[PDB]
C-alpha cells in the first residue's frame, strides 16, 4: 500500500537503475553488464539477479521485495527493459518483454510447512517433480502447469507425500522435466474455486505457487553447504594408509563377521564413473548387486541400514511392488483430463539408490521392464500417444532367496534361483551366504549379540581392528567423494587383463564384455575412496580379486577347489 | 535444387556401392555381406500393378538368426535411425513404405527380423531342427542369414581392440574413415532415389536367371532327396520374386532406366551365400 504511492514507486525504480549500472562486484566488474551482453547474445528473455548483493547494497529493496512482489518485480522489469533499450535499442526487435528473476532466496521453506502467513508472499521451496502439462497459449504467452511432491528421502516413514501445483510463464516454461528434483522460489498465492467451495461446503482457496526462479537440485548446492572443517576432515581421512580398513569395518556395526557383502556394497555405493563414448554408445558408472543368502543372516538389516544411510533412498517390497508402480504411467488428470505422467519407484530413485526386497519374487511380465531400465538406465514410454524418456540412473540392490529355502552347493548358481540368465547377467556383483555350524563362530555371533543388546537398552540410553567413523563423517565423506573425484586409467597393463579374461573365457566354457566393464567401474569406484584423481594398479589388484571371488563362489563343488588352486596366484 | 545435382553426382559415380556399403553402420567391425544386404533392403523395389487388380510386393523381407552378442539390436537401431520411416518392436499401420524391426522373432512395409536359436546356442553337428517357424512363415522372408559365435584367438583380439580404439577415440573425434556420407545426407539420397524413379529389368538378364533358378530347383530337390529329410526353407517362385527385387533395387541405387546383367548376378550372389549356407 505505501509501495503503491507514486513518489517512492518512481524514486525506487531509478534506485534499482542506478543498482543495475552502478554495482560493482569484488573483483571490480560491472556483472549485469555482462549478464546483459550475455542474454543479448542468447536472445533470452529474462535477467537473473542475486538477491545477497541486492541485500547487501539496498536493505530497503530486500525489505520490500518479500512485502510486495507483484508490483516491484514489475517495476523491475520495466526498468530492465527501458535500461536495454537505452543499452541496446534494436534489442526491441527480438524481444517485447523482459522478466527479471530473483535468485538465492535465504528463506527456505518447505510445502509442509505453507501457512496462510506465506500467502501473497515470495517463498522458496523444494521439491521433486511428478507431473507436468503441455505449453499453452493465453491471449494475454506460455504457460506450464506441473505438480510437485515433497522429496522422499526428507519425507519421514509412515506419513503420505504431499502435493501441489506451481505456475511456469514465458522463459520458465519447459524448464524441468518430470523427476527432477528442483528448489524454486515463487509467490504463494491463493485462487478462488466454487468447485471446492460446494464439495467441503465452505470458502475454500486452492493455493498455487507461482515460481519466478527454477534451479534445478544438483549436488552442487550440496558441495556449497559443505564447511571447509569437513571437508579438511575429509582430506586428513584420505591420507590415512588405512582409510579404506576403517571405512568397511564402519558399516553396520551391528552385524558380526561377512566382510565380503559389506565390501561388495560399500564398492556399490561409492559408484564408479558414467562414461557416453562419442555419443554412440553410452557405458554406464552403475554397479548392481544381487543377494541370495540362506535365511538367519540378517539381509533386511543390511538392505535397513542402506535405506538409512543414504542421502536419497527408497524401499520395495516384492509383493507389493507392480510394474506400474516401479516405472512411470500415463493417466488422464481428474480434474482437467489431459494425459500426465506419474513417475514410478524407479524415476525417484534417479541419481540415489533403489532396494528391492525379495526380488525372486517378481512376476516374470514384471521383470521384462526391468532389463531396459538395468541396461540403459533410461526409460521410454509410449502409452496413449504420449512417448518420453526420463533418466534411470540408480544404482540397485536386490535381494532374494533361494527355492526350497536353502542354497545346495552341489547345483550351479543360475539353477538355485529362480531368475533368468539375462537378469544375472545385468547384475554386477554376486555374494551367496551359507549357513554353518561352528561352534567358534557361534561363540562370536553370542557374545556380539549380546553385547549389542546390553549396549542398545534404551535405559542405559572388529576383523580389522579399525575403530569405525562417525556416522556424518561417513556421510559427508561419501558426498564430497561422489561429487569431487574422477579417476582416469591412464596407467594399466591390457596384457595381464586380457591373458585374465582368455583364461576365464577358457574356465567358463569347460563349466563377457560386460565383467570387463564392471570390473573397470569397480576399479575407478576403488580410486574414487581414497580420492585420487587417478587409478593405482592397487585398485584393480582388488577389483580382480573381489570380482574372481564372486565368480567362484557361483561355481560346483567339484570345481571351485581346481579354480582356486588355478587362480592362487591372484587370491594369494 | 542443389541437392538434386548433389545426389545425381552422387549417384553418377562407379562406386556407389562400396561408399553407401561403409556408411551402413562403420562402427560395427565385420558384416559387410550383411551391411550390404542392409543397404539393398533399405533401398528396396517397386511395386507393380496389373491389368486384372492383383498387386506383388515391391518390398523385401530379411530373417536373421544367431548366437546372441553378435550385434543385432545395434544393427536394427541403426536401421530405424537411418530409414526415413522406422518401427522398432520387441516381437504395421503406422508404417507406409518404411522399415520395421522386430527383435524376439520366436500395409507397405519392409519387414527386418532378428531371432535366436531354439536351444540359445546353435549346434552345428545338428544340422536342421534349430529353427522353429514353419516353413511357410520361413517361406515369406526372401533371405535368411546365419550368424555364428566363430571363436579365433585373433579375431577375439581384434575385436577387443576395435571396441577398445572406438571407447577411446569416440570422444576426441567424429569424423568419416574414407568418404564416408553423414546420416542426414545418407538419409536425404536415399529418399530422393526412392522418390525419383524405380527400373525394370532385361531380357537376357531375365534369361540368365531363369536358368540359374531352374539350376538351383534342381539342386535343392536332389540335396532334399539325397538327405531323406524336408528342408526347412523350400525353394519357390517367391524365391526368384526376391531376387527379382534385389536385382532391381540395385538398379535403383544406380538410377538407371534398365537394370544390367551385373545387378542380377550380384543378387543371385547374395541370395546365395544367405538361403543356400542357411538351408
Ligand atoms: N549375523 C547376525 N548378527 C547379528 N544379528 C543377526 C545376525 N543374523 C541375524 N540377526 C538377527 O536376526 C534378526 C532376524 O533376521 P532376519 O533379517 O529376519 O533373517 P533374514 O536373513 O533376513 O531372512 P528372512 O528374510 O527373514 S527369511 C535380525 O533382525 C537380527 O537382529
Ligand atoms: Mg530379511
Amino acid at each position: 500500500e505505501w509501495v503503491s504511492m507514486a513518489g517512492p514507486r518512481l524514486e525506487i525504480h531509478h534506485r534499482f537503475k542506478n543498482f543495475l549500472r552502478t554495482h560493482v562486484d569484488s573483483h571490480g566488474h560491472n556483472v549485469f553488464k555482462e549478464r546483459i551482453s550475455d542474454m543479448c547474445k542468447e536472445n533470452r528473455e529474462s535477467l537473473v539477479v542475486n538477491y545477497e548483493d541486492l541485500a547487501a547494497r539496498e536493505h530497503v529493496l530486500a525489505y520490500f521485495l518479500p512485502e510486495a512482489p507483484a508490483e516491484l518485480l514489475q517495476i523491475f522489469d520495466e526498468a530492465a527493459l527501458e535500461v536495454v533499450l537505452a543499452m541496446y535499442p534494436k534489442y526491441d526487435r527480438i524481444t517485447n518483454h523482459i522478466h527479471v528473476r530473483i535468485s538465492h532466496l535465504p528463506l527456505v521453506e518447505e510445502l509442509r510447512s505453507l501457512r496462510q502467513l506465506h500467502l501473497n508472499q515470495l517463498i522458496r521451496t523444494s521439491g521433486v517433480v511428478t507431473s507436468c502439462t503441455g505449453v499453452l497459449p493465453q491471449l494475454s504467452q506460455n504457460y506450464q502447469r506441473i505438480r510437485i511432491q515433497e522429496s522422499p528421502g526428507k519425507v519421514a516413514a509412515g506419513r503420505l507425500p504431499r502435493s501441489k501445483d506451481a505456475i511456469l510463464l514465458a522463459d520458465l516454461v519447459d524448464s524441468c522435466k518430470p523427476g527432477d528434483e528442483i528448489e524454486l522460489t515463487g509467490i504463494y498465492h491463493n485462487n478462488y474455486d466454487g468447485s471446492l467451495n460446494t464439495a467441503n461446503g465452505f470458502p475454500v482457496f486452492a493455493t498455487v505457487i507461482l515460481a519466478n526462479h527454477v534451479a534445478k537440485k544438483d549436488n552442487k548446492v550440496a558441495v556449497g553447504e559443505l564447511t571447509d572443517e569437513d571437508v579438511k576432515m575429509i582430506t586428513s581421512l584420505s591420507k590415512d594408509q588405512q582409510i579404506g580398513e576403517k571405512i568397511f569395518a564402519s558399516i553396520a556395526p551391528s552385524i558380526y563377521g561377512h566382510e565380503d557383502i559389506k565390501r561388495g556394497l560399500a564398492l556399490a555405493l561409492f559408484g564408479g564413473e558414467p562414461k557416453n563414448p562419442g555419443g554412440k554408445h553410452k557405458v554406464r558408472g552403475d554397479i548392481n548387486v544381487l543377494l541370495c543368502g540362506d535365511p538367519g543372516t540378517a539381509k533386511s538389516q543390511f538392505l535397513k541400514y542402506i535405506e538409512k544411510v543414504s542421502s536419497r533412498a527408497i524401499f520395495t517390497t516384492g509383493q507389493g511392488a507392480s510394474a506400474v508402480g516401479l516405472t512411470a504411467y500415463v493417466q488422464r488428470h481428474p480434474v482437467s483430463r489431459e494425459w500426465t505422467l506419474e513417475a514410478g519407484a524407479l524415476v525417484l530413485a534417479d541419481r540415489g539408490v533403489c532396494l528391492i526386497d525379495e526380488f525372486d519374487k517378481m512376476n516374470d511380465q514384471d521383470r521384462t521392464s526391468i532389463h531396459e531400465a538395468m541396461e540403459q538406465q533410461s526409460i521410454s514410454i509410449s502409452k496413449a500417444g504420449i512417448v518420453t524418456s526420463l533418466q534411470a540412473r540408480c544404482t540397485v540392490i536386490a535381494a532374494a532367496n533361494p527355492i526350497g529355502g536353502r542354497y545346495d552347493p552341489s547345483l550351479t548358481f543360475s539353477e538355485n534361483v529362480d531368475l533368468t540368465e539375462p537378469i544375472i547377467s545385468r547384475f554386477d556383483i554376486l555374494c551367496v551366504v551359507r549357513d554353518t555350524v561352528d561352534p567358534v563362530q557361534d561363540e562370536m555371533l553370542a557374545r556380539f549379540v549380546v553385547g549389542s543388546h546390553v549396549r542398545h537398552h534404551p535405559s542405559n540410553k572388529n576383523t580389522y581392528g579399525v575403530e569405525p567413523l562417525p556416522q556424518e563423517v561417513l556421510k559427508k565423506y561419501i558426498i564430497y567423494a561422489k561429487e569431487r573425484v574422477h579417476p582416469k586409467l591412464n596407467q594399466m597393463d591390457q596384457d595381464k587383463v586380457a591373458k585374465m579374461y582368455s583364461d576365464l573365457r577358457k574356465e567358463s566354457m569347460a563349466t563377457t564384455v560386460r565383467h570387463i566393464e564392471s570390473m573397470i567401474r569397480m576399479a575407478e569406484a576403488h580410486a574414487r575412496i581414497h580420492l585420487r584423481d587417478y587409478v593405482i594398479e592397487d585398485d584393480v589388484n582388488m577389483a580382480i580379486r573381489v570380482m574372481l571371488e564372486s565368480f567362484i563362489d557361483t561355481q560346483k563343488f567339484s570345481v571351485m577347489r581346481s579354480m582356486r588352486k588355478t587362480f592362487a596366484r591372484y587370491l594369494s | 535444387p542443389q541437392e538434386e545435382e548433389e545426389f545425381r553426382r552422387l549417384a553418377a559415380l562407379p562406386n556407389v556401392y562400396e561408399v553407401i556399403s561403409k556408411s551402413i553402420a562403420p562402427s560395427i567391425f565385420g558384416g559387410t555381406d550383411m551391411k550390404k544386404a542392409i543397404a539393398c533392403l533399405l533401398f528396396g523395389g517397386s511395386r507393380k500393378r496389373l491389368p486384372d487388380g492383383l498387386t506383388r510386393r515391391g518390398d523385401i523381407n530379411l530373417l536373421m538368426l544367431g548366437d546372441p552378442g553378435t550385434a543385432k539390436s545395434q544393427l536394427l537401431k541403426f536401421v530405424e535411425k537411418c530409414s526415413p520411416i522406422g518401427v522398432y518392436t520387441s516381437g504395421m499401420v503406422l508404417a507406409d513404405g518404411g522399415v520395421v524391426c522386430i527383435d524376439e522373432f520366436d500395409s507397405r512395409c519392409s519387414v527386418l527380423a532378428a531371432a535366436n536359436s531354439v536351444f540359445g546356442r546353435w549346434d552345428e553337428t545338428k544340422g536342421e531342427d534349430n529353427i522353429d517357424f514353419m516353413p511357410t512363415i520361413l517361406s515369406r522372408f526372401d533371405m535368411i542369414f546365419i550368424v555364428k559365435d566363430e571363436h579365433n584367438e585373433e579375431r577375439d583380439v581384434m575385436l577387443a581392440k576395435h571396441v577398445i580404439t572406438l571407447h577411446v577415440s569416440a570422444l576426441t573425434q567424429t569424423q568419416a574413415v574414407e568418404g564416408e556420407i553423414d546420416l542426414a545426407k545418407l538419409k536425404k539420397f536415399i529418399a530422393y532415389c526412392r522418390v525419383k524413379c524405380g527400373p525394370r529389368l532385361s531380357a537376357e538378364a531375365a534369361e540368365k536367371l531363369k536358368n540359374r533358378y531352374i539350376i538351383m530347383r534342381s539342386g535343392a530337390r536332389q540335396h532334399e532327396r539325397d538327405s531323406d529329410r524336408r528342408s526347412s526353407i523350400p525353394i519357390t517362385v517367391r524365391q526368384l520374386e526376391a531376387i527379382v527385387r534385389i536385382a532391381e533395387a540395385l538398379s535403383k541405387m544406380k538410377l538407371q532406366p534398365f537394370a544390367t546383367e551385373a545387378d542380377v548376378e550380384e543378387a543371385l550372389r547374395l541370395f546365395q551365400v544367405s538361403t543356400l549356407d542357411a538351408a
